[PDB]
């Protein structure tokens, strides 16, 4: 900038064959709040708990939801700092697709492009890899589509799957009651479950988040109608 | 009072004696030496702080009068 | 089938805990319903310790 | 008085025949009897006022 | 320990560490306190309203010259709270990227875009080990176009999130606390109440009560989208009106 | 110099030797009249408790000399 | 502060448990150790006054310049070392020099000395780079805020001042300052006392002899930045010298 900068990697492999700086990130997703994404087969829900707890919040904009375009939506785990970027980001990316095609990026498309770019900021110097995991959904093509991005770079397609608080409990539940190609009641209401597993978040609408993908586009529900989904929870 | 010596006859234990209050022998060494004379004319320049360590230190010592004037601590 | 354990003391907490379940009852004979019980609740405290990150040492 | 021998309180003994000989008041460390009896330089109340 | 330990270069740069943050950036919140600003903000429906101590150090300054209030753009107004050498530095970024939308989109920016365009600029800071990230934050007011007033706050880390009340300062959470309960108990906002819940609060926790040429209040009405600074016959007029509440 | 968190070592034996310069150096044993004469090369390794004005008031500045200062020596 | 055999005073991309970089703060230092730039806002103009300090009694005027103009109605005056103030005198040129020669007006102050402080802090914040041991001050006389005088920090600090002093004897030139009302007075007057307060600073048992260089950017020079004249800059040490005794 007006220096000399960096260039060298903060990581470097162990003999274990592991790289140090990921593993500490995937501490910090845990100690997020839960966020659960689930494809049904029938549209994506993706649906979070986000930490206000006072509810001076006057946010009618940016949440943990977030719109990225009109049939893409973002929703992360862990912290917000890292959350900034990656959702300008992929909203840049939104922009690029666009010009071309002129159908928004579709989402197994999305996560590589974002991978990429992710692989670089651990494989440099003078940035450093995240701990953010980001859950991906869109409908595009007639076909419903969720991925989960790990602060390292990877990419999994998932039917379902589960961060933030108590991710291992969430997992191992969303098997149980959930198996493939059940229908979109099935994926919200065990949705809103992972998230009632912990709560711990003040316990007002304007707390929880969901936004839902469906064949008409993405829209980011209101918090009035999420209270009524976990109501049924006890 | 505590904190006072006392001597103790060990063949059977009566106060001996009793002493005054004392400082360990380490203390001893840390007492009185005394430095010698630099001159104030004598010590090569910084003029602006001969005045400011005079004022601050031997001054409310030996110069107290002065001081008790001013009405500072 | 249903712990995932974490340790040997995990197993032999399975038969304790049992035994605590009938001595409240008041049974003069372990059953085999005591044992379903005992391996539910010794299952729940590992998912408590599975949560926080920990082994049995705290 | 055999009332005034407890747990709490200490006693003094005959080294020679060991019979309480007599009564001594409680536990004490001369470091807490010094603290307790003093109190220098006071400090007016008035210096952490305002606040 | 921790708070100071090694465990990759993670107490000296950005990169996670095993607190499941980072170090380096909870020093960059832990600096926001040394600076001595603490602010309170208010959200009303007439004004938006943020009040934050103005640090004055001498007695040989004038007192237009001397703010932390800065005009962004004539529709966005802020006040800058933690380190004053981070200040100045955050400030001059943010007027580039406010001017840079200015020309190409032909209107005034809204509240929300400007903090969705420095809390990016400050999340390169904190991403980057060529700099340390920010001492400071910048929290906003202004009138968005058809939202209504609007406060929004982007973090010395850069995430940013909209406020009915918002609070930071040197007692982040406390300030808080005291807030919420102002608002519970809602006296309702008009121009002059609005702002009179925002100075009792930064009063109150602090426990001094202000002259005022040491605090600064600085709003954006709906009267004229520019910014004004209220200077300190109409900030004396607000500190009487504390009296005899609610 | 107290910042310990030490478990591992760090004696604390000059832990409390620090600390205790401070509770002499309180008021309420007594010091208004003892002054001490403090002096350390390097102040940038200190912490606030033991230096800061009004707990060891006066702070004595000595910059680097200059031509007349050296002319004097000389 | 904290003398850490790895980092935090060794590296300045780096904060200190409270946050604060050890770096800055040992430059901090470097303005004490030599001598004051004195520099008073009028409302005609700005009165600026550095007292260069001979060293070799073969040297002119212009040698170890603390003053520079950074524009025709800019000043800069500093104190403390010479190299980062080069440096600072450099950024402050191009930046002064841009403004008249595009816009036509006399530059407003405030922002100004926000963009320069911006560049100082910008390189604290970086590890590669050091941050600037130098405290200055930049003076101008506008037709949108009449005269402003800002003071910046080796912190990147920028604070309006009506009259300051930063140099190896703040405590004694601000306070003179303070007693004095030139906050306000015509720029006349002016030269003669703030080479008075520079008398005071120095000392004839730690110091030879100075060479006065004060800057006009007043009524005299019609508002236009030149390094003191002859005759008037000899007029009011005269007076520096006389008044004491």
């Amino acid at each position: 900038m007006a220096e000399r900068g960096y260039s060298f990697s903060l990581t470097t492999f162990s003999p274990s064959g592991k790289l140090v700086q990921i593993e500490y990130a995937l501490a910090a997703v845990a100690g997020g709040a839960p966020s659960v994404g689930i494809k049904a087969a029938n549209g994506v829900v993706l649906a979070t708990e986000k930490k206000q707890k006072s509810i001076l919040y006057d946010e009618r904009s940016v949440h943990k939801v977030e719109p990225i375009t009109k049939h893409i939506g973002l929703v992360y785990s862990g912290m917000g700092p890292d959350y900034r970027v990656l959702v300008h980001r992929a909203r840049k990316l939104a922009q690029q697709y666009y010009l071309v095609y002129q159908e928004p990026i579709p989402t197994a498309q999305l996560v590589q492009r974002v991978a990429s770019v992710m692989q670089e900021y651990t494989q440099s110097g003078g940035v450093r890899p995240f701990g953010v995991s980001l859950l991906i959904c869109g409908w595009n093509e007639g076909r419903p589509y969720l991925f989960q991005s790990d602060p390292s770079g990877a990419y999994f397609a998932w039917k379902a799957t589960a961060m933030g608080k108590n991710y291992v409990n969430g997992k191992t539940f969303l098997e149980k009651r959930y198996n493939e190609d059940l229908e979109l009641e099935d994926a919200i209401h065990t949705a809103i479950l992972t998230l009632k597993e912990s709560f711990e978040g003040q316990m007002t609408e304007d707390n929880i988040e969901v936004g839902i993908c469906n064949e008409a586009g993405f829209r980011r529900l209101t918090p009035t109608e999420v209270r009524d989904y976990l109501a049924a929870i006890a | 009072k505590p904190g006072d010596l006392v001597g103790v006859n060990k063949d059977s234990y009566l106060i001996l004696e009793t002493l005054p209050t004392e400082y360990d022998s380490r203390v001893k060494a840390m007492e009185v030496d005394e430095r010698p004379t630099e001159q104030y004319s004598d010590i090569g320049g910084l003029d602006k702080q001969i005045q400011e360590l005079v004022e601050a230190i031997v001054l409310p010592m030996n110069h107290k009068e002065k001081f008790e004037n001013l009405g500072i601590q | 089938e249903l712990m995932p354990g974490a340790s040997g003391a995990e197993v032999k907490g399975v038969c304790t805990e049992a035994g605590m379940y009938a001595l409240r009852e008041r049974r003069v004979h372990v059953t085999q319903e005591d044992f379903e019980m005992a391996v539910a609740k010794v299952m729940q405290k590992d998912s408590e310790k599975n949560m926080s990150i920990k082994k049995l040492w705290k | 008085d055999k009332s005034k021998l407890k747990p709490g309180t200490r006693v003094a003994l005959d080294m020679t025949t060991l019979t309480i000989m007599r009564y001594l008041p409680r536990e004490v460390d001369p470091l807490v009897y010094n603290m307790s009896h003093e109190d220098p330089g006071n400090v007016s109340y008035s210096e952490i006022g305002g606040l | 320990m921790s708070r100071g330990s090694s465990a990759g270069f993670d107490r000296h740069i950005t990169i996670f560490s095993p607190e499941g943050r980072l170090y380096q950036v909870e020093y960059a919140f832990k600096a926001i306190n040394q600076g001595g600003l603490t602010s309170v903000a208010v959200r009303g429906k007439d004004c938006a309203v943020i009040v934050t101590q103005k640090k004055v150090p001498d007695k040989l300054l004038d007192s237009s010259t001397v703010t932390h209030l800065f005009k962004i753009t004539e529709n966005i107004g802020c006040v800058m709270t933690g380190m004053t050498a981070d200040s100045r530095s955050q400030v001059q970024r943010a007027r580039y990227e406010a001017a840079n939308w200015k020309y190409k989109y032909g209107y005034e920016i809204p509240v929300d875009m400007l903090c969705k365009r420095i809390a990016d600029i400050s999340q390169v800071y904190t991403q980057n080990a060529e700099m340390r990230p920010l001492g400071c934050c910048m929290i906003l007011i202004g009138i968005d176009e058809e939202q209504g007033p609007q406060v929004y706050k982007c973090d010395p880390a850069g995430y940013y999130c909209g406020f009915k009340a918002t609070a930071a300062g040197v007692k982040q959470t406390e300030s808080t606390s005291f807030l919420e309960k102002k608002v519970k108990k809602k006296f309702d906002w008009t121009f002059e109440q609005t702002v009179e819940t925002a100075i009792t609060c930064l009063s109150t926790v602090l426990s001094i009560d202000f002259k005022p040429s040491e605090i600064e209040v600085g709003v954006v009405t709906v009267e004229n989208p520019k910014f004004r600074i209220l200077t300190e016959a109409e900030i004396d007029a607000h500190l009487v009106a504390l009296a005899e509440r609610d | 110099t107290k910042r310990f968190d030490s478990e591992k070592a760090g004696d604390r034996e000059v832990q409390r030797t620090m600390l205790e310069l401070l509770n002499q150096l309180d008021g309420f044993q007594p010091n208004t009249q003892v002054k001490v004469i403090a002096a350390t090369n390097r102040v940038d390794i200190l912490d606030p408790a033991l230096l800061r004005s009004g707990r060891l008031d006066r702070k004595i500045e000595f910059p680097m000399p200059n031509e007349e200062a050296r002319a004097r020596i000389m | 502060m904290s003398s850490i055999g790895t980092g935090y005073d060794l590296s300045a991309s780096t904060f200190s448990p409270d946050g604060r970089v050890f770096q800055v703060e040992y430059a901090m230092k470097a303005v004490e150790n030599s001598s004051t730039a004195i520099g008073i806002r009028c409302k005609d103009g700005v009165v600026f006054g550095v007292e260069k300090l001979v060293l070799s009694k073969l040297y002119e005027e212009g040698s170890n310049k603390r003053l520079f103009n950074v524009d025709r109605h800019v000043g800069m005056a500093v104190a403390g070392l010479l190299a980062d103030a080069r440096s600072l005198a450099d950024i402050a040129r191009e930046e002064a020099s841009n403004f008249r020669s595009n816009f036509g007006y006399n530059i407003p102050l405030k922002h100004l000395a926000d963009r320069v402080a911006m560049y100082v802090h910008a390189y604290t914040l970086y590890s590669a780079v050091r941050p600037f041991g130098c405290s200055f001050m930049l003076g101008s006389y506008s037709v949108n805020d009449g005269a402003q005088l800002y003071m910046i920090d080796p912190s990147g600090v920028s604070y309006g001042y009506w009259g300051c002093a930063i140099g190896k004897a703040r405590q004694a030139a601000k306070t003179e300052i303070e007693k004095l009302q030139m906050k306000e007075m015509t720029c006349r007057d002016v030269v003669k006392e703030v080479a008075k307060i520079i008398y005071i600073v120095h000392d004839e048992v730690k110091d030879k002899a100075f060479e006065l260089e004060l800057s006009w950017v007043g009524e005299l020079t019609k508002g236009r930045h030149e390094i003191v004249p002859k005759d008037v800059r000899e007029e009011a040490e005269k007076y520096a010298k006389e008044s004491l005794k």
